């Protein structure tokens, strides 16, 4: 039901219901995990990690952690310790303006930094499977947490670049996310039942394509399914847009890998 | 003989008083193209019980031709913002003013004409069968 608690392994509280973030409670009474709208059958499977598919993929990335790849001969742990420790919080806080690059960056960003300078290893693919399994497992660490975004300070002119984009119409349906997300939630487009659109539980492990989807995936086929152009992943625009939209939960607790229609 | 997007006479309700195209409207290609998810996917939107898992984003449209005159019927589609400004349905008879549109769901962009999303006698086929709903 969309008023009961999510409780995962049954141990971790996750916080699905809250008050409506300052700069969004013109628009909505409160805001509301997607989790909230999926049906009993559906919710259950994120309620333990032997359910979810998605912690496959995880479980996966969490040896992937400790192997060494790259002409330095390093495994992520080697710098970070163990994921468990090294990348707590840090799903809760990006994206972040982060000091070495004058700029707000995305968790993928970070992650193919290291793997180019310190580790001498290929990029991941920005929303292909071994980033977004191991975006999974940073996120999978934190869950419980409250997402907290800054959305003032040297984030603030990407913050609002991000909600000129969510309210803008795109394609020739002319359709903006906030038409549907804002608008419409809880109503159904087809068999499909409207959520807020919010990212507190990505990358999401949709049962559709039994695969795990990166935010910036996500993005681009809501704008091409406005018969629209997406604008290109990793690009300035959509770091734009998730800093934005990650900040429309903000209070929600990190669920990733959520498991949704 | 078909009046071309330019040229549709609109009245200040958005109402559209004669139809669009000469071809009288065939109801039953209408009812298809409803229900089409490549043309109209209304049925995304709208309920019909006339015709599975319709959307609840608009109204019924159960007695919609008992409620609207015609012409009210025929501006809705040509332009919906005209009828209802800031409506969420789409303009099936726009061909101007979109950002970013792209050539159906393949994520490039129109280069040069855009088509509107239905032609006139696409859309006098779904007026015809949206006058059957009293
Ligand atoms: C040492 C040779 C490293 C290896 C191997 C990996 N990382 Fe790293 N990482 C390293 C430093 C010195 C820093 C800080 C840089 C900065 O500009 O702030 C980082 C940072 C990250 C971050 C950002 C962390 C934060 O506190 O905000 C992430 C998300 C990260 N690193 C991920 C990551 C992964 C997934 C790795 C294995 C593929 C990995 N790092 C290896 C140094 C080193
Ligand atoms: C209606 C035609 C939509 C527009 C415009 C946008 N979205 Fe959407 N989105 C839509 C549906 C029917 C669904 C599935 C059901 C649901 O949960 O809402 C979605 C889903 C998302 C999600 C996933 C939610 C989750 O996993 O909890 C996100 C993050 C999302 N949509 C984002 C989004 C953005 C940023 C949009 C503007 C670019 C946008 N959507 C437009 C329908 C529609
Ligand atoms: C959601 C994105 C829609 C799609 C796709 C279609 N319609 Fe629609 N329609 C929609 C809304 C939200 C509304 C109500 C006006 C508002 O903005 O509040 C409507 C209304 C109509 C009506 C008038 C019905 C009434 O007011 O009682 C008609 C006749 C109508 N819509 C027809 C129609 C057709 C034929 C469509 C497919 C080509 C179609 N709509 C798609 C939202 C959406």
């Amino acid at each position: 039901g969309p008023d009961d608690p999510l409780v995962i392994n049954g141990e971790i509280e996750i916080v699905t219901r809250a008050p409506t973030p300052a700069h969004l409670a013109d628009r909505f009474d409160e805001i509301r995990s997607g989790w909230t709208f999926r049906t009993d059958d559906t919710q259950a499977l994120e309620m333990d990690d032997f359910e979810n598919s998605g912690m496959v993929f995880v479980e996966e990335a969490r040896a992937v952690w400790d192997r060494p790849e790259g002409t330095e001969g390093k495994a992520c742990a080697d710098c970070h310790g163990a994921v468990d420790d090294g990348m707590y919080g840090l799903r809760a806080v990006y994206p972040k303006y982060v000091e070495s690059a004058g700029k707000v960056r995305t968790v993928e960003q970070m992650i193919n930094a290291c793997r180019t300078s310190r580790m001498g290893a290929p990029e991941w693919d920005y929303i292909g499977p071994d980033m977004t399994a191991m975006v999974a497992l940073i996120a999978s660490v934190s869950r419980g947490m409250p997402v907290s975004v800054a959305i003032d300070g040297p984030a603030q002119s990407t913050w609002e670049k991000g909600r000129e984009i969510y309210y803008t119409r795109y394609g020739q349906l002319d359709l903006s996310c906030a038409s549907c997300h804002e608008q419409y939630f809880d109503h159904y487009i087809r068999a499909d039942h409207l959520s807020q659109g919010q990212i507190n539980g990505f990358p999401s492990y949709r049962l559709k394509n039994a695969r795990l989807n990166a935010v910036h995936d996500r993005f681009r086929g809501c704008i091409r399914d406005t018969r629209g152009v997406p604008f290109a992943v990793g690009s300035p625009e959509f770091v734009a847009l998730e800093l934005y939209v990650a900040s429309r939960g903000n209070g929600l607790s990190v669920e990733g890998p959520s498991v949704r229609n | 003989a078909e009046v071309a997007p330019g040229d549709v006479a609109i009245d200040g309700q958005g109402h559209v008083a004669r139809p669009l195209t000469d071809a009288p409207g065939d109801p039953v290609e209408g009812r298809r193209l409803m229900t089409d998810r490549s043309v109209g996917n209304c049925i995304a939107c709208h309920e019909v019980t006339e015709m599975q898992f319709p959307g609840t984003v608009g109204p019924s449209l159960d007695g919609v031709a008992a409620r609207y005159p015609e012409a009210m019927i025929r501006g809705i589609l040509v332009n919906s913002k005209n009828v209802f400004p800031e409506t969420v349905m789409p303009a099936y008879y726009r061909v101007e003013g979109f950002n970013r549109p792209g050539i159906a769901f393949t994520s490039k962009p129109i280069e040069g004409e855009i088509r509107p999303l239905m032609t006139a006698g696409q859309i006098e086929d779904v007026v015809a069968y949206l006058m059957t709903l009293t």
